[PDB]
């Protein structure tokens, strides 16, 4: 069979894999990408050329 | 022999000398969350002898003509210690259980009892216009009781045997995790039911996630001089349980 | 329960509560057309057979 | 624009097709996978499990317990039937409510072995045998246990093992037979008999019962989907 | 694998028949104990003497996906063209797969399903009868909007929320194939739940079962070419397919009759149908 | 043990668990013609599941005198699916035939019967001067009776059963393949048959390739209060059918 | 392009391919996975502890 | 020369002198189903020669004023010996066909037939509230006639020939495996349809696989003193034919 | 991630690529296949056997 092996969401400090066969033709009827968490808040937040330093004054 | 089994769970121990075997749900055993499996982001708790120890209810009683008695589990164990703190004190909780009945008689005695562990047991009302209460399917540690017949009352549950308050077919249970308590044979069954939703923990005050049947069908019998009384214990013990979200105590 | 021409109710008893059934048997010679037995139904408290006796006939 | 043909079957829909959709959300981020317990791949994994046959569905009793449970006593009663019935698994009043029963009534054709266990619910010290006989078809039913005892049978013994199988194999003359059974798919019948009493001491019940489980063997499979004549309505919101 | 891969037949016959001989010793499979809830795992050779059969069936059309993986009827909703009241040109419906029997009871054959689903619509139309029948109408295209929990409602045929700039709609006109679309998994939870034994109040009271999980949205329906000069009706079928389908928790076929859909009540109902007699096998070798 | 066998033709399969053996006429299992055999030139027709699949005749009822019973195998057949249809269609056929007689009993009836199954079991007439019918011979699916005295009826057959309608001892019926039904020992009897005739292939309306014979050696016994119904039960598959000649149908 | 190659549903006993590519970006737009045979009947038969031989009594 | 093509299916063979081509409907041939594809489990039946042949159906008289005429072709076909024969005793179905249209006259006749197989041809009511009968789309072997004019009948197609039945334009016919028949150029046209369907086999009952149109496009004309009958044959030879699911006969 | 690296619909004379990743779990929830380009106009025009040669006189 064409089995995916991820990885459950387990906690991070406290003291294990789950199976995944996808049945039908179409990729619109596989489950959800509950674990996509790549990140980009650069484009919202300071979304300008010339970078600001977070040290320098910001200004003149 | 097999016959003798013994279950050990915090300071609590049940020895049985007729033992039928252990049924294993869905062969899965009771297990804590993992990463890769959680939602809920706090530190969890894990009392693990506080909590996962056996607890016995009430005892109902066997009599020639009863039809059989149910327990929403979830429920039926809040008064029970730190188990029912410990689901008081927190929005979400999660456990397994070892569910353990206990029913002994003489060899002179007959009858035969079905457990069965029903996971999301939802049950519909006499009036089929109407909905049930709280009261209609639990009632804590005392046993809720099937009847032999249609039963007529609003808000509460159509409890004929037959249908098991589930609109399906009494004899088809056996597709749940069940066990035979027959008397020529058993005196104890005991089941063991891992975590079962559809969500990782859940409220153990809104949502029931088995419900523990005990049905006759066939009826409890004997020939006169020998005792009448034949009482059937259950004993749960919850497993792995761990909890999340704290703040104050619900006041039901 | 009531009684049927050629025919008999088997061992009837005095009393006949909820579910409870009667059968019914041709006398020899006779042919049975109709259920075997009937039983008690109850509504609003009130009983009632569920339906006709069978027919005996020649 | 490449050239093309429409064919027969063009918008039509197919309530059995298997084509690819656009999807209404697109990149929709689907919840993760939750291992829950019981996951089931193949119907017959249900109905490979037992469920309480109703043998005594007779009159009075079809609202009761009672229609579980095949009376047997004590005394000189090998003159008489314990049970019998036609092996109509999804034809029979006997099985068609049954898991397996249930499961064949969602297709046309069934083909496999199905096992009948047995279970003797009486007291420790009450004790008995039984022949446990299912015959083919092209004869009638047993009317003696003389008859019986030329089909398949089992001599179940009572003892500290409470059941017994009976398995009804796969005797058919074609591959497959009909759920809604006719006289060519005819299957035979399965009829029980005391082959030696029901004997029992003092102070004890000296009438008992005994419980029919069906299920499904490991050759067992179904064919041609259907929909079942159980459920039905006659309005929506229901 | 670049522009093709191939893929191995996954083919799953039935268990052969073994060839058993005559035996006599203490192994004993047909003396088992249905008290440990373990199904006896006998074979036909166990109990008899046995040919060897090289057995070729295959249960592909028992597997969940090929039992659930049809479409059919969740809803049938019916909506004018011209009317007086507003309210009947169009058509609303609260997605839940519990109206039509027979789809319901399928589905709840098991406790907890995860699965994609095929929407398609088969709208049809039909004339109203009165005194004049004769018109010239142009084909009708009708909106479907599925508006997801939260969004506005419409009020109107004429209504903002027909703007669709986020709810997905579907325009189609009729003459034309059936209207279909896919839909992912789209549960908060990691599985729909068929039944819900609890509460939406933690007070343990407010509604019972499955209506509290149960929140999609809906879908309304709309003509688009304005009202007719004569009255039409425009019924809209909705047929789901589930696809990539998983089940847990089998549960016993429903037997009784549905009343409603918010519930599970039902009438009390026989477990099977009656016969003569415990015995009673009919004679079918007659002259 | 080897009393049970299972035959599985086509759609259908017959068990039985109390088979004697079975009978292989002449240790030749039927086959399919050949072309080093062959003589007619078309392509034939091979449906093999559609006509090699068991059918049922009509039973006949064991009485404590009855003399015996016959069919015209090749007959008998006609109405029988699309057996009968390829028959009618085509003018050569030909197949083998598995014959499987059923009679159950109980264990306190006594009874012997022979099953012959008689190659060409060409008939005579009553009249010693005259020749039989068709109808004398052959009655489809209904059974030939034998007669337990001579017989006197100008077109009919002989059929005094000890003479076999044949002119021989019915004794030495056991020259050709046969079984046993023997009540205390069996319930079915089995024979296959090859296809057994002077050319590869025939008309399957003209020429009675096989005659099956059951005759009572021991008569039907039981005592009183037992089953005085034991009916006898024919089943019939063909084996490796092929057709050559196909045309309109025949209207008999 | 990103064909698949399959084998279809035959038979088993008497005397080939199909084609499939996908279209859609999201895979709940396939088709079913109309071929996946996979089983495990021990869930729900034989779900006990203490695996039963099916010769050996089964108690005692 | 390519004028010249023999057909020969089963006992059948067809020679044309003034062939066109073939059609192989979509570039494929009729095809028995394989074991990725079926989906009905017991063995198939395949006569092959016995089913698998031409069948000639009833002819048409071309008129100079004929609209046109159609067959549904599943059925038509149900009293063609045994091809009708396993139609009747099979739950399934399936079969391609070579449909080869017949129609010559003389160098001095002039016409222009158009000859399509439509798949799924699903017609109309002339009755724009009402639905049809079987009666109204097919008659067995005999054809059902266009119409020169809108049709006004409950019950029946709406069959002007300008709308095909089908709610359409003639003129676009030619999207289906179609070819023509020219009087200046051709007597004969041959199409192999393989089988089309959204499911590997079928009831040969009740779906209409496809449907056979001949339309004169441009008129049958002849000046006066040559032969004024004009016939138009169709014979159609299943292909690669297979039965399942078999079972006592449908009584229509 | 499992991130797929497509072409984007450009310009063919005129003087660039765009990232997909699946975040469901059923093909049939991905995005439309709207970049396959493949052809066969041979089923409809030209499906006959004896092919034509378009220079010879397609009769005779």
């Amino acid at each position: 069979m064409g089995a995916q092996v991820s990885t459950q969401k387990t906690g991070a400090h406290e003291t294990i894999h789950y199976t995944n066969i996808n049945y039908y033709k179409d990729a619109a009827s596989n489950s959800a990408n509950r674990q996509d968490f790549t990140q980009d808040p650069g484009k919202f937040t300071e979304p300008v050329k010339d970078i600001m330093i977070k040290s320098m004054p910001a200004l003149n | 022999s097999d016959r003798v089994r013994s279950i050990t769970l915090g300071n609590s121990t049940i020895t049985t000398q007729e033992c039928a075997n252990v049924v294993v749900a869905y062969g899965r055993w009771p297990e804590y969350l993992s990463d890769k499996e959680a939602t809920a982001e706090d530190q969890p708790t894990q009392p693990d002898v506080a909590t996962c120890r056996f607890y016995t209810l009430e005892s109902v009683t066997w009599e020639k003509d009863s039809p059989g008695w149910w327990w929403k589990f979830p429920d039926a164990l809040k008064d029970m210690g730190l188990f029912g703190q410990n689901m008081y004190y927190h929005y979400l909780g999660r456990a397994g259980y070892t569910i353990h009945v206990q029913c002994n008689a003489s060899k002179f005695h007959q009858g035969c009892l079905l457990v069965v562990c029903v996971p999301e047991a939802e049950m519909g009302c006499s009036d089929v216009g109407g909905t049930v209460n709280e009261h209609a399917i639990s009632e804590g540690e005392i046993a809720k009781k099937f009847s032999a017949t249609a039963t007529n009352g609003a808000h509460t549950v159509q409890s004929i045997v037959t249908n098991a308050g589930m609109g399906v077919g009494v004899g088809n249970l056996t597709i749940y995790p069940h066990q035979w308590v027959n008397l020529r044979t058993n005196n104890s069954a005991t089941i063991v039911m891992p975590y079962i939703n559809s969500v990782p923990m859940d409220n153990m005050f809104r949502h029931h996630n088995f419900t523990l049947m005990i049905i006759p069908f066939v009826s409890l019998d004997y020939s006169s001089d020998a005792s009448t009384y034949v009482p059937i214990t259950v004993t749960v013990a919850p497993m792995c349980a761990e909890y999340n979200g704290l703040r104050l105590a619900t006041s039901l | 329960p009531p009684q049927i021409d050629n025919g008999i109710i088997q061992g009837e008893r005095d009393h006949y509560g909820y579910r409870q059934s009667v059968t019914y048997a041709c006398n020899k010679g006779f042919t049975m057309i109709g259920e075997h037995s009937i039983y008690c139904t109850v509504n609003n408290d009130e009983g009632e057979w569920s339906g006709p006796p069978p027919e005996c006939r020649g | 624009g490449l050239p093309v043909m429409n064919t027969p079957g063009s918008n039509q829909f197919l309530t059995s097709d298997d084509f690819q959709s656009p999807s209404a959300m697109p990149q929709f981020d689907v919840t993760p996978e939750l291992d829950i317990p019981g996951e089931v791949k193949n119907l017959m994994e249900i109905a490979e499990v037992d469920s309480v046959v109703p043998v005594n569905n007779v009159v009075g009793k079809l609202d009761t317990m009672d229609i579980f449970r095949i009376p047997v006593q004590s005394g000189n009663h090998q003159s008489t039937q314990v049970f019998g019935f036609q092996v109509q698994p999804g034809l029979d009043s006997v099985f068609k409510h049954t898991l397996l029963g249930e499961i064949l009534n969602y297709y046309a054709h069934w083909s496999g072995s199905v096992k009948l266990t047995f279970v003797f619910c009486g007291s420790a010290m009450a004790t008995g045998k039984f022949l446990l006989a299912y015959s083919p078809p092209g004869a009638n039913a047993p009317k003696t246990r003389k008859d019986a005892m030329l089909g398949t049978h089992v001599i179940w013994d009572v003892g500290l093992q409470s059941s017994c199988v009976l398995c009804i194999p796969w005797i058919s003359q074609t591959h497959y037979r009909l759920v809604h059974q006719d006289e060519y798919t005819s299957a035979g019948n399965v009829t029980c008999w005391y082959q030696t009493g029901i004997v029992v001491p003092a102070g004890t019940p000296t009438l008992c019962s005994i419980m029919c489980f069906v299920s499904a063997c490991n050759d067992f499979s179904v064919r041609l989907l259907k929909d079942t004549p159980f459920i039905e309505q006659s309005a929506l919101l229901q | 694998g670049d522009v093709v891969e191939a893929i191995e037949g996954a083919v799953a016959r039935v268990a052969d028949t073994i060839s058993s001989g005559p035996t006599n010793s203490q192994a004993v499979p047909a003396l088992t104990a249905v008290e440990t809830g373990h199904t006896s795992q006998v074979v036909p050779g166990d109990t008899m003497q046995t040919r060897h059969v090289k057995n070729y069936h295959s249960r592909s059309e028992s597997t969940i996906e090929n039992f659930l993986s049809r479409s059919a009827c969740v809803y049938m909703g019916e909506y004018y063209t011209t009317n007086t009241d507003e309210t009947k040109r169009f058509a609303s419906w609260t997605i839940n797969a519990r109206r039509m029997v027979q789809m319901r009871r399928k589905l709840e054959m098991f406790t907890y399903v995860r699965f994609d689903v095929e929407v398609t619509f088969v709208i049809t139309s039909k004339q109203d009868q009165g005194t004049q029948l004769g018109q010239d109408m142009p084909p009708l295209t009708h909106q479907i909007m599925y508006i997801p929990p939260g969004g506005p409602i419409p009020k109107s045929t004429t209504d903002y929320a027909w703007q669709t700039s986020t709810n997905p709609s579907i325009f189609w006109t009729e003459g034309n194939a059936p209207p279909r679309m896919s839909i992912p998994f789209v549960s908060i939870g990691n599985a729909y739940s068929n039944f819900y034994d609890g509460w939406s109040h933690f007070s343990q009271n407010g509604v019972y079962g499955y209506n509290t999980l149960n929140n999609m949205g809906q879908l309304y329906m709309r003509h688009v070419n304005g009202p007719s000069p004569l009255p039409m009706t425009s019924i809209v079928r909705v047929y789901f397919k589930p696809k990539h389908v998983k089940a847990w928790v089998p549960r016993p076929p429903r037997l009784c009759q549905y009343k409603n859909a918010s519930t599970v009540n039902f009438s009390s109902t026989n477990i099977t149908d009656k016969r003569d007699s415990i015995t009673h096998v009919p004679d079918t070798v007659k002259p």
